[PDB]
């Protein structure tokens, strides 16, 4: 399904098809993409599921090699970060950076606590590691000195907000989708019916609520008006 | 290798070349 | 030579298009890419002077070693027109009906 | 051990650990770890690769090889006596017998000034890829698998996200085939029981197979008839 | 320049060697210079080597479209090899340029020919059959050396000789 | 049952019958679906049980040869996959990819995740694998290389959309059928009635709500107009 | 012989077919496969002139090992008018209700 | 009628055709009538299709040995196709009468003969040629490249040529090849 | 064994397993895997083939055949007398007896330079597509079986699929069926107790059954009257 | 193209010879 679709079921539950409608399609945007990060942790933060395919999303990142500080000498080694900042992942599914291809390569993605000390073991000198900087960046980071010359890689998570890593969405084979109506939304079926629920609800009681309607220097929500 | 006679004429040539 | 050099070439080529795509190449191959590119300098060089046809021997079945061993390096492909076993073409022209004292004869 | 020690490449455990749904973010990376923890954890010697390499010694010292693990033996080049511990504690200090070693990183500490001394060392048998390579036993990969699985189930039930019944259960078979792949790996095969069956019966009892290098630890004890 | 048949005789005791001139119109200047033979212990792939085997120049043997023509039948014990276990190498050379109307990549002095005995995997593959016919199931060896053979052709058509020697002293001679 | 009977029936129910019905019954296809597969995960994922044949559904897929990144030397060796996009499966039944004979041939279909390592055990080498990529294509892999002449294949599977694995359903013997209407709708008969049930109730009070009615370049709803 | 070309073309037509339809067949049957066209080139080449009365007998005996043996390789059939027990269309024209001396008679 | 030197130059130029009638005095009469090229997808059952790649009549020449005997040098840049991803069909027809007592089926005044350029195959075979050393496992991709090669073969000598064309375009119709560079390189 | 392994294909043990509808998600890539699991958990030597092959020795090392699982024994191909295993950690290593070998991966390293020996060792019968080939004795089949089905049953239970109860009923059916197809296959037939009848009463000890391949070792001792 | 010791010995002797 797409972006489209839910958008409009849940106008179409709300009755806001008339232009001059004060809840616009955003408002439904904004709360769609809320609600599902809500319901996905509430779903698969309690204890370890199985996470569907349709929870996630791929993002491409173009990287570029960047200074750990500045250009001073002892600042510490260089590292490859993405080009543009990149979504947040949630903690419920599984992770993965690949070079462009999902079944082969072996980029991790882990958390930024840990990217501080990695590489210590002489085995895992060779293994390329990833997390999103506080800057929110997506900084790599190992000690075989090839990985600087890497350009392109795919990011496979449960990204937290959904418009985010549409947006950052990988070129498909036709071409770039530019509306992202016409994107597919990121979250299983099963999951759909109650999220629909939640923003209907969530809009039914503000949809017929009162306005400050008359224009007359005057607060006008305490009489109903 | 085995030089044929007219490749050692075209050395003699190109050596006498800078005659 | 100036195979070696395309040989070189591609090799290394391969190597940095790897790092490109991915971000690791097994160094059991950088060595193999080294000693590729090292050979072809020593051949082409200053040094092409101490080799005898022997040495030539001994240097070319021991690069053939680095030939399929990855796939940076392939096996070189040269414009031959034989094979081992080989096709007859000659015809087959005898003379009025005739033969020698013991066998055919022909034109 | 009975069985033959083929080598496969460290991915064979990922193919059957990432068969559980739960179990499905494990890595190479992770593999390494957990396999290189299990392999010091069990410590099997048919796991190791037995190797000897020459060194020379400066002043009662020598450099060690980069891939040594565990030292065998030690023995002078010339001679072929082995080295025992050394007790020794004021070895090459001076104040104003039988020859020893010690070992603590790059560098060995003989008794010996100059001389060259060999070691039977053990290593790590490792792949194309600078990597472990693991015995494709399937005892040692089941028991293996169930280390990895143990350890990232323990994760997930400091975490909550795992019931203790199912951790408990974990425990229990990585236990049972944790003893199963210990004896798999050490019974002796027929080949080797002809060689303690040699060491046990000896009418005059052999005790220096340590001065050579354990050539004679097998060797039938041959009683002449009179 | 081309090869008319180039074949060790079913006696194993000639190697028959016709070489030809291609017949087109351009090749009138050129005739045939010399056939050198080499094994797999004396081949370089600069062309012949040094020490070879065999050497022969035309001229000796005529006293001009007879020199564009040449057949050879060596008698293989005088060369003091191994019919069985050998494998040789024959080169052919022109002295002679051709007009300068010639299409790209024709105009090529030397050529080469490679020649084993058919005549020990003939009867290997009569072995393995034979060992077919008992149970009916294919022995590995017998695969194996169909491949291998298989191989060395590749190898020989891409003009990889030096692995091709390989493959040879690895599985047809030891 | 066809989807025709199911939308009707909720329709009917709902006495929609106007055409100048504010919910036409693409609204009422789009919640049976999404229904379905709340259903059906609500059921089959507590706990392991009996999937009937009727919530299966199957779909002709035809294989390409493409490159693991692209045409480079050493970038891995090539993949097979399906020309258009598969629809993702529900991890409730027993997913299977035939070859065009359900009681013939092994073609494993097996998660993303665990087709990166895979294959190395050696009386594994003659397995094709399956795994629904991030691109949405179902990828194959295996070490014989035979897979790769490997033409055309069916999966079946309790996928997540419906209308998804209806539209690349397999050919029928009488032939093709054009409207979606008239194909089988996948799910059991006894979840039937709990499925109409639930998006009656979906439906039920939007369909008596209030409506901006009025052409005044003005939001009406808090009047209950 | 032109029937081991036959032959051959349809095993590897019915092997690419099922590559086709499935993505594997039995190497313990590409094997015959192998077999097969090797002898198919052997005897259609330069090496046939080795070939005696007895290395076709065996040569024959060893290929029918492979005839049913999979179902690529199939039983050859040939143009055949015989059986192991044959028809007697002979009559009996008696002459002269004649007997010969011990035997009857005929024309 | 048979075919002399069928081949493409491996330097991927020229397309290389040599005919001549046989040599017996049955075929005397007989000669050569036009050279039709044709591709894979310009191909028909039965003789050249009528939208053909070549034409060339042999009677548009001196005209009788030379009759007999016919030779070309095709370059491949003019006949707008790929060297390596194209296989053409050589059709020969012969104009005259073979003189009687000719055993029948010699007098085919038609012949057809197949090219493909073989160097990229054998790229390809290269890769998978070192499979073969390696013991304790089958040679897979040697195994399926020498089968590929076979089945086009096969295929063209029992002149099943459709069936050739769908296993020439299932395997090697996206054969690369170094284009040749105009410039002549210079040697000799 | 008392029984004969009779040899059925592997699909046997899906036909016996997805008549619980709880394993229809079983296919024969996972039968091929704990089938292998399985055999070598177990080690019954009746399961593998015995074969033997002879190797040539270049230096101290030999090559070992591929589908090689595990010796029996290596003796010389000259005199037929039987390797017992190393006990020496400097074997080919020289300075400035008794043969021995020793194997590891696809080597073997034995004490002589250049030599040939035979080697008797076990492989798994295979089948025409070229997969494990299983007894069909049923307490095997039944053994398989259940094994898959706990492995199955296990890792429904830690999604939390399976009922505790069902699971532990698993294991004791498991448990108990693998004790009886241990007794089944390792308990001597009636001949083989009768080569250890022959081992067992001897006037005069046969400790050198090993220098021979054991092949007197069921050779019945003969006491002379006087 | 390449040359090994023994080219350059021949093509050297085979100048001094005609000079």
């Amino acid at each position: 399904m797409t972006y489209n679709e839910l958008i409009y079921m849940v106008l179409d539950e709300l009755k806001l098809s008339s232009d001059d409608s004060y809840y616009t399609p955003d408002h439904v945007i904004f709360l769609l993409v809320k609600y599902r990060s809500f319901l996905l942790k509430q779903r698969y933060s309690d204890i370890k599921k199985q996470i569907p395919d349709s929870d996630y999303q791929s993002i491409c990142l173009d990287l570029i090699e960047v200074p750990a500080i500045s250009g001073e000498p002892c600042e510490g080694s260089s590292y490859l970060r993405s080009k543009n900042k990149v979504p947040t992942t949630m903690m419920i599914g599984n992770p993965r950076v690949y070079p462009m291809d999902f079944y082969q390569g072996e980029i991790t993605y882990i958390s930024r606590d840990r990217m501080r000390y990695v590489g210590y073991n002489k085995f895992l000198r060779n293994i390329i590691y990833c997390s999103k900087a506080p800057d929110g960046y997506l900084y790599f980071k190992s000690w075989n000195p090839q990985f600087l010359h890497l350009e392109k890689v795919s990011f496979n998570a449960i990204f937290e907000d959904a418009k985010e890593a549409s947006e950052m969405a990988c070129p498909e084979e036709n071409g770039t989708i530019c509306k992202l109506e016409d994107k597919e939304f990121p979250i299983e079926d099963a999951l759909v019916p109650p999220l629909i629920e939640l923003v209907v609800k969530e809009l039914r009681g503000p949809e017929y609520s009162p306005k400050d309607e008359d224009n007359n220097a005057k607060d006008d929500l305490p009489d109903a008006r | 290798m085995f030089f044929t006679q007219e490749d050692y004429r075209k050395i003699e040539k190109w050596l006498l070349a800078n005659s | 030579m100036d195979k070696m050099l395309e040989i070189s070439e591609e090799a290394i080529t391969r190597y940095f298009t790897t790092l490109s795509q991915f971000g690791y190449k097994k160094y059991s191959d950088v060595d193999k890419i080294i000693v590729l590119f090292f050979m072809e300098e020593m051949l082409a060089g200053e040094m092409s002077y101490y080799v005898t046809q022997d040495d030539y021997r001994n240097i070319v079945n021991a690069l053939y070693c680095l030939a399929g061993s990855t796939c940076m390096i392939d096996f070189p492909m040269f414009e031959s027109y034989d094979t081992l076993v080989h096709s007859n073409n000659r015809t087959f022209v005898p003379r009025i009906t005739e033969d020698s004292i013991l066998r055919s004869t022909e034109d | 051990m009975v069985n033959n020690i083929n080598w496969v490449k460290l991915p064979v455990i990922l193919d059957r650990l990432l068969r559980h749904p739960l179990l499905t973010d494990l890595n190479l990376e992770t593999a390494i770890q957990y396999t290189l923890d299990f392999i010091s954890a069990m410590g099997l010697p048919n796991v190791y690769v037995d190797k000897i390499e020459t060194i020379d010694i400066k002043e009662y010292r020598g450099e060690l090889p980069c891939d040594l693990i565990s030292i065998n033996q030690v023995r002078l080049h010339k001679n072929g006596i082995a080295l025992r511990a050394m007790t020794d504690n004021f070895n090459a200090y001076p104040t104003h017998g039988e020859p020893s070693f010690k070992t603590q990183g790059r560098v060995i500490f003989t008794s010996i000034k100059h001389e060259k001394v060999d070691i039977s060392y053990k290593a790590i048998m490792l792949d194309d890829e600078g990597l472990p390579l693991i015995p494709d036993n399937p005892i040692f990969l089941k028991t293996l698998e169930l280390y990895i699985k143990k350890e990232w189930f323990t994760i997930l039930f400091d975490m909550g996200k795992i019931s203790p019944a199912v951790l408990n259960n974990t425990q229990q078979e990585y236990a049972f085939k944790a003893g199963q792949c210990n004896n798999e790996f050490v019974i002796p095969s027929v080949s080797e029981m002809e060689a303690i069956t040699n060491m046990w019966n000896q009418l005059i009892p052999r005790v220096t197979e340590f001065r050579r290098g354990f050539k004679n630890l097998g060797d039938k004890e041959y009683i002449r008839v009179h | 320049m081309h090869f008319n048949e180039l074949r060790i005789s079913q006696d194993n005791r000639f190697l028959i060697i016709d070489v030809s001139v291609d017949n087109q119109d351009y090749f009138e200047d050129v005739l045939l210079d010399s056939i050198v033979i080499d094994t797999q212990d004396t081949f370089v792939m600069n062309g012949p080597s040094d020490n070879p085997l065999y050497i022969y120049n035309v001229e000796d043997a005529y006293d001009t479209q007879q020199m564009k023509n040449v057949r050879l039948e060596l008698n293989i014990q005088d060369l003091k090899v191994s019919p069985c276990s050998t494998m040789f190498f024959v080169y052919v050379k022109s002295k002679g340029t051709p007009s300068t109307d010639t299409p790209c990549g024709f105009d090529k002095d030397q050529i080469l020919g490679t020649v084993i005995n058919l005549q020990p995997i003939y009867k290997q593959t009569l072995k393995y059959l034979k060992e077919v016919e008992c149970d009916c199931n294919i022995p590995k060896g017998f695969i194996d050396m169909i491949l291998k053979l298989k191989a060395i052709e590749l190898c020989v058509r891409t003009g990889n000789y030096p692995q091709a020697i390989k493959y040879w002293n690895k599985f047809f001679i030891k």
